[PDB]
């Protein structure tokens, strides 16, 4: 059975970088697509970033753009992430989460996974001074 | 290209049939793009519903049952037990400069 | 010299998904080319490879496994999920390449008033590894008790035909679907590509 879990988390000032990640287990991690997704407390959990089976296709949400990183090893068997110019409304729950994998579709196009299986447990971040 | 309008809670006698609706955009749902449903117990991991339209993972014993319509999605709870109260999201990608899309967030509640 | 997957896809007759048929398909060249052109296709789901590049980066071995389902969980029939038919017809294994297209037939099997001629496994003992047309029939079971290969209190039929039905919708519409399973071995290839 798939396990995921999420590490690194922690409190952290706005501005500064970090760097998140979860580790795999219980499947053929190398050629899946991950993804990570937010959810602030009370607030509707929404998508954060998709990371393709092999790592060359990547995509963040617009809120999100130029400001973030993700990364991921297939033989470190895990998924990282790291973090340019945070901001406070980002202090959230992250989760590692995996799906489907994300399919080639016809005339060559990718497409990322449309959703998601199971997740890691979850780690926090509060962008606090 | 809109998140994917949800009540914000509803409510049912236990072990009857109940409904949740999400609507969405044409470029959100009516494009032919598929929705899958989560649901989350508070304060814990989100776990997957009902993926397909309406297929359901194992785990996911019955008294759940998608659907689609043009533009409009809905789960049946066929039945609703205080197991099932958690939040209850509908994700579905979007093909407005976007990826996946989450359902603002919809409360199941039984009667106290 | 041609690969008889059109064969496959333009076949008079399609199985249920518990007798899902296979096709040991071999020695012949493929043509890729004329499926993902398919405008029949709605869907068209590969893992593993860009359809481009199998018209051109060619493999050991090849099977076509082929059955009708519902439409909607056309999806369902993917890299590692669990679900109906995932645990109890048919299982891709966590590392399955390949790729899968259905696509809707009403025209074909759907049937004014009634038709039930498609069958899928309702319940089994254990879940159901990548890989095996478990033909079974006896009356599944699920507790303490002797069977006695008669219905009632536990032991059921293991197996649930379909409703298709043209007046039905689009997501309970049958899709006939064929799974392009992929192989390597230690070993020579089979099928290769044009020009």
């Amino acid at each position: 059975q798939v396990q995921l879990v999420e590490s690194g988390g922690g409190v952290v000032q706005p501005g500064r970088s970090l760097r998140l990640s979860c580790a795999a287990s219980g499947f053929t991690f190398s050629r899946y697509a991950m993804q990570w997704v937010r959810q602030a407390p009370g607030k509707g959990l929404e998508w954060v970033a998709v990371i393709s089976y092999d790592g060359n296709n990547r995509y963040y949400a617009d809120s999100v753009k130029g400001r973030f990183t993700i990364s991921r090893d297939n033989s470190k068997n895990t998924l990282y992430l790291q973090m340019n110019s945070l901001r406070a409304e980002d202090t959230a729950v992250y989760y590692c989460a995996r799906g489907p994998p994300g399919y080639y579709d016809s005339s060559g196009y990718y497409q990322t996974p449309e959703y998601f299986q199971h997740w890691g447990q979850g780690t926090l971040v509060t962008v606090s001074s | 290209q809109s998140v994917l309008t949800q009540p914000p809670s509803v409510s049912g006698a236990p072990g009857q049939r109940v409904t949740i609706s999400c609507t969405g955009s044409s470029s959100n749902i009516g494009v032919g793009y598929d929705v899958h449903w989560y649901q989350q117990f508070p304060g814990t991991v989100p776990k997957l519903l009902i993926y397909g339209n309406s297929n359901r993972p194992s785990g996911v014993p019955d008294r759940f049952s998608g659907s689609k319509s043009g533009t409009s999605a809905s789960l049946a709870i066929t039945g609703l037990q205080a197991e099932d109260e958690a939040d209850y999201y509908c994700q579905s990608y979007d093909s407005s400069l976007s990826g996946v899309v989450f359902g603002g967030g919809t409360k199941l509640t039984v009667l106290g | 010299n041609l690969c008889p997957f059109g064969e496959v896809f333009n076949a008079t007759r399609f199985a249920s998904v518990y007798a899902w048929n296979r096709k040991r398909i071999s020695n012949c060249v493929a043509d890729y080319s004329v499926l993902y052109n398919s405008a029949s296709f709605s869907t068209f789901k590969c893992y593993g490879v860009s359809p481009t590049k199998l018209n051109d980066l060619c493999f050991t071995n090849v099977y076509a496994d082929s059955f009708v389902i519902r439409g909607d969980e056309v999806r369902q029939i993917a890299p590692g999920q669990t679900g109906k038919i995932a645990d109890y017809n048919y299982k891709l294994p966590d590392d399955f390449t390949g790729c899968v297209i259905a696509w809707n037939s009403n025209n074909l099997d759907s049937k004014v008033g009634g038709n039930y001629n498609y069958l899928y496994r309702l319940f089994r003992k254990s879940n159901l590894k990548p890989f095996e047309r478990d033909i079974s029939t006896e009356i599944y079971q699920a507790g303490s008790t002797p069977c006695n290969g008669v219905e009632g209190f536990n032991c059921y039929f293991p197996l649930q035909s379909y409703g298709f039905q043209p007046t039905n919708g689009v997501g309970y519409q049958p899709y006939r679907v064929v799974v392009l399973s992929f192989e390597l071995l230690h070993a020579p290839a089979t099928v290769c590509g044009p020009k």
